[PDB]
RNA sequence: GAGACCGAUAGCGCACAAGUAGAGUGAUCGAAAGAUGAAAAGCACUUUGAAAAGAGGGUUAAAUAGCACGUGAAAUUGUUGA
RNA sequence: UGAGCCCGGGUCGAACGGCCUCUAGUGCAGAUCUUGGUGGUAGUAGCAAAUACUUCAAUGAGAACUUGAAGGACCGAAGUG
RNA sequence: CACUGUCCCUAUCUACUAUCUAGCGAAACCACAGCCAAGGGAACGGGCUUGGCAAAAUCAGCGGGGAAAGAA
RNA sequence: CGAAAGGGUCCUGUAAGCAGUAGAGUAGCCUUGUUGUUACGAUCUGCUGAGGGUAAGCCCUCCUUCGCCUAGAUUUC
C-alpha cells in the first residue's frame, strides 16, 4: 500500500507520516487506486489524517 | 612452574585416585585407610594455642578452616589383590546381596530408561547351592591374595546435592593377615561405616581431589610469567592434586545438636552458617572439621585418607582445644551467630508484630 | 488435562535477564517469554498479544521490569492442514502488584 | 580464372548484426565467437512440482543428435567395483 | 632392441590407407614461453563504522531485511526537509 | 611541592571480535615432500648410511623450523 | 523435575501517602492588639530499620499453590 500512503499524503495535504491507513480494511484500501478511489475512503472513515503533535509549551 | 606436574592436562576422572596406600604390616590392628566425604565451606575458629616454643604459645588463634560432609560409607564388597612380576593383579572382586540402587546408579548412564536388572543373577547365587560360589571366592582370597580392599559407597541422599548417583571407592585394609582382614570385609557388608571409626581428632590426614577448573588461558596466568619447559597458552585447573598433612581439628556427629559448642562458649549451635553454606546446603551429617585450605570446589567429592608415613613433627602431636566456632552468614557481612541472638539485638520488627 | 487452558504465571525476568547487554534486554526479554510459555503448555506456536509487547517496551529498550504476570491460553488451532494442532496466546494483565501472587487456572464461565 | 597455400589458437584484426562489443579526454587501441538432424518431424498427451524442471509416453535410423545440440581427449570431479 | 607398427572389444558417422619417388609452416617437458581450461589452498580468510530493534495481521510456494497498525529510537530548519 | 598501575605486582568490569551455526564466499603461494640424532673431505640436505623410533581421522592456541650479510 | 509463593540470609538506607502551628516565611479580615483572627507555607517529626532488591553459580519448604513425567529417533555383541 505504498501508492496509497502517498496520493493520500497528496489527498489529505499533509505527510505520510501523518496518513493512517484502517488495519482492518487493507482489502479495500489496495482496490483504490486513483485519487478519487482515496477520496471516497477518507469520507468514508478508512483513512483518516492524524493531528498535529502535541507540543506543550507550559 | 614446576615440571613435576608438566601434562597440564584435564584429570581423566572427577572422583580422582589415592594412587598410593600405607605400607601394610601383619602385627598392626585391622583398620580401613580411606574415605570420602564432600566439601561444604569453610568457617573461622579460635583455638588455645598450645605450642612451646611459638610467639603464639598459650595465646589465641584465628585460623581458617574447611568443613567437609561426611555422610557414613556402606560396604558393599571386597577385592582381593596377587604379587606378580608385572605389578599388582586384582584377582577376586565379592560383593554382598541387597546392593541400593544409589550405587546401582552408578553402573548406568541412562538410569532413568534401564531395567535395571544389574546384579540380579549375583543375588541369586548366595542362595543358589548354599552359597558355594560366594565361599569359594573369598577362599580364593585368603590363599592367594596379599592384600584386600574394600568397596564402599556414600549417600547423597543425607547430602543436599541434585545428585542420586553415589560414589564407589576401594579402601584398603592395613593391620593383619590375609585371613583376618576378608573376616572383616565378609563382616562389614551391607553397614555403615562412620567418619568417628575411620579417623579421629588431631591427626594429619591426606587430601586427594580435582582442583577448580579455569579453562583455556595464556602465560600471564597459567605459568607465572613477567617444548615442555616454554611456557604455552592451554588449560589451567581440573588437575589431580594429593595435599599433605592436614589437621583434622573437629569430627561431629550430626546427632549431637551442639556441634559449634565448645567448652568454653555454651550456645546450642550447629555447624551450618547462618542462612546456610553458599551453593552447598546445610550439613545434617557428620563432618570433619580440616585445618587450612584443601582443593577442589563447593559440592565436590573429597577423598580423605591416612598419612603414609609416621610424622616427624610437633604439629601431628598437638591437642587441639576450640574457643568458638563462625556460625555467621557466609552471604555477606555478618554480625551474628544464630537466629535468635540476631531478633535480641534488632529488637521488634513490623512484621514481627503483624504476624503476631 | 484439557486441550484448551487458560491459566495465569508471573514471570521473573530479573533472574532471567541477568548480564544480559543493555541493548539485548528487551529484546531478549520477549524471547524468555516465548520460551516460558512453550515449556510451560508444551506448545512450540506462541503469539504474543501486541498489548504485551507495549508492557515489556513500557520503560525503553534497558528497562524491563522485574516481574510481570501474564495469562496464557492454550487453544485449538483449527486452520487447514496445520502444522500444529494447539497453540499459546499470552497477554499482559491488569494487577495492582505483580508480586505476591500464586499461579492460578482463570475459568471462561 | 586459378594454386603441390591455410583450414576456426590456422588463414586478413574480421569464415558469425567486425574495425562490431569494449577502453581512453583525445590522437588511437581493439577482441572473443563456425557445425542438431536428410527433413523441425524442435516432446502431442499424462503425471509430480510455486516455478525452473523431472518421470512416463512420443519424433527419428540414432534424445548414446534436448537448439548448455556432429565426433567429444587430457587436466580435474562424483558414484560404484577391487 | 627401440622410435613405433598391427589386431580384438566399445563409441561414432564419411571419407581413408600400403608401396616407390617429390615437397615442407614436419616430431617438445622445460623458454619467470603464448592462448584456453582446470586444481590444492578452502567451504578457509572474510561478509566493517553510521547506537536498534520488537509485537500482531495481510500478501505469497517461501518473509529479519514487502506492506498496514502499534511500541522503542533518530535527523533537529547550519535537516537524514 | 602535589598526584599518578611507571613499577613493587598486578587483579577486576563493559562493548566489538576472536568461538559455533545458516547463507554467501576469495587471494598469496604451490617440483615432490615434511619427526629427530651421528656421519656423509669441498664446515653444503630433505631424498643416502645406521640408530632412536614409529598407529586412523580431527578441533583450537602459538610465533620455533620450512628465511636471511660475503670477504677487501 | 520445573514455575511462582512464603520464611530465612544478605545489600541499600527510612518509600508513596497521611497527620502534628513544631515550623522560617508569604499574604487577606475588622479594628488597636495587653493572647486578634484566616489561608498558604519550604523545612522538621511520626506512622517507618520502613520501602525496594534477593540467584540469575544463596538456603529451606508439611498437605504453600500450579504443572510435567514410563517421551521418540539412531546404533550395538
Amino acid at each position: 500500500l505504498r501508492t496509497q500512503k502517498r496520493l493520500a499524503a497528496s489527498v489529505l495535504g499533509c505527510g505520510e507520516g501523518k496518513v493512517w491507513l484502517d488495519p482492518n480494511e487493507v482489502s479495500e484500501i489496495s482496490n483504490a487506486n486513483s485519487r478519487q478511489s482515496i477520496r471516497k475512503l477518507v469520507a468514508d472513515g478508512l483513512i483518516i489524517k492524524k493531528p498535529v503533535t502535541m507540543h506543550s509549551r507550559s | 612452574g614446576s615440571l613435576a606436574f608438566l601434562p597440564r592436562k584435564r584429570a581423566a576422572r572427577h572422583r580422582g585416585r589415592v594412587k598410593s596406600f600405607p605400607k601394610d604390616d601383619p602385627k598392626k590392628p585391622v583398620h580401613l585407610t580411606a574415605a570420602m566425604g564432600y566439601k561444604a565451606g569453610m568457617t573461622t575458629i579460635v583455638r588455645d594455642l598450645d605450642r612451646p616454643g611459638a610467639k603464639a604459645h598459650k595465646k589465641e588463634v584465628v585460623e581458617a578452616v574447611t568443613i567437609i560432609d561426611c555422610p557414613p560409607m556402606v560396604v558393599v564388597g571386597l577385592v582381593g589383590y596377587i604379587e606378580t612380576p608385572r605389578g599388582l593383579r586384582s584377582l577376586t572382586t565379592v560383593w554382598a546381596e541387597h546392593l541400593s540402587d544409589e550405587v546401582k546408579r552408578r553402573f548406568y548412564k541412562n538410569w532413568y530408561k534401564s531395567k535395571k536388572k544389574a546384579f540380579t543373577k549375583y543375588a541369586k547365587k548366595y542362595a543358589e547351592n548354599n552359597g558355594a560360589s560366594i565361599t569359594r571366592e573369598l577362599e580364593r582370597i585368603k590363599k592367594y591374595c596379599t592384600v584386600v580392599r574394600v568397596l564402599a559407597h556414600t549417600q547423597i541422599r543425607k547430602t543436599p546435592l541434585k545428585q542420586k548417583k553415589a560414589h564407589l571407592m576401594e579402601i584398603q585394609i592395613n593391620g593383619g593377615s590375609v585371613a583376618d582382614k576378608v573376616e572383616f570385609g565378609r563382616s562389614l557388608f551391607e553397614k555403615p561405616v562412620t567418619i568417628d571409626t575411620i579417623f579421629e581428632k588431631d591427626e594429619m590426614i591426606d587430601v586427594i581431589a580435582v582442583t577448580k577448573g579455569h579453562g583455556f588461558v595464556g602465560v600471564t596466568a597459567r605459568w607465572g610469567t613477567k617444548q615442555w619447559t616454554v611456557a604455552r597458552a592451554g588449560q589451567m585447573g581440573y588437575h589431580h592434586r594429593t595435599s599433605v598433612n592436614h589437621k583434622i581439628y573437629r569430627i561431629g556427629k550430626g546427632d549431637d545438636e551442639a556441634n559449634a559448642s565448645t567448652e568454653t562458649d555454651l550456645t546450642k549451635k550447629k555447624i551450618t552458617p547462618m542462612g546456610g553454606f553458599v551453593r552447598y546446603g546445610e550439613v545434617n551429617n557428620d563432618y570433619v572439621m580440616i585445618k587450612g585450605s584443601v582443593p577442589g570446589v563447593k559440592k565436590r567429592i573429597m577423598t580423605l585418607r591416612k598419612s603414609l608415613f609416621t610424622h616427624t613433627s610437633r604439629k601431628a602431636l598437638e591437642k587441639v582445644e576450640l574457643k568458638w566456632i563462625d556460625t555467621s552468614s557466609e552471604f555477606g557481612h555478618g554480625a551474628f551467630q544464630t537466629a535468635a541472638e540476631k531478633k535480641q539485638f534488632m529488637g521488634t520488627l513490623k512484621k514481627d508484630l503483624q504476624t503476631s | 488435562i484439557a486441550d484448551v487452558v487458560a491459566r495465569e504465571y508471573t514471570i521473573h525476568l530479573h533472574k532471567r535477564l541477568h548480564g544480559v547487554t543493555f541493548k539485548k534486554r528487551a529484546p531478549r526479554a520477549i524471547k524468555e517469554i516465548k520460551k516460558f510459555a512453550q515449556k510451560a503448555m508444551g506448545t512450540s506456536d506462541v503469539r504474543l498479544d501486541p498489548q504485551l509487547n507495549k508492557k515489556v517496551w513500557e520503560q525503553g529498550i534497558k528497562g524491563v521490569p522485574f516481574r510481570i504476570r501474564v495469562r496464557i491460553s492454550r487453544r485449538r488451532n483449527d486452520e487447514e492442514g496445520a502444522k500444529e494442532k494447539l497453540y499459546s496466546y499470552v497477554q499482559a494483565v491488569n494487577v495492582k502488584n505483580p508480586k505476591g501472587l500464586l499461579t492460578s487456572v482463570v475459568e471462561e464461565e
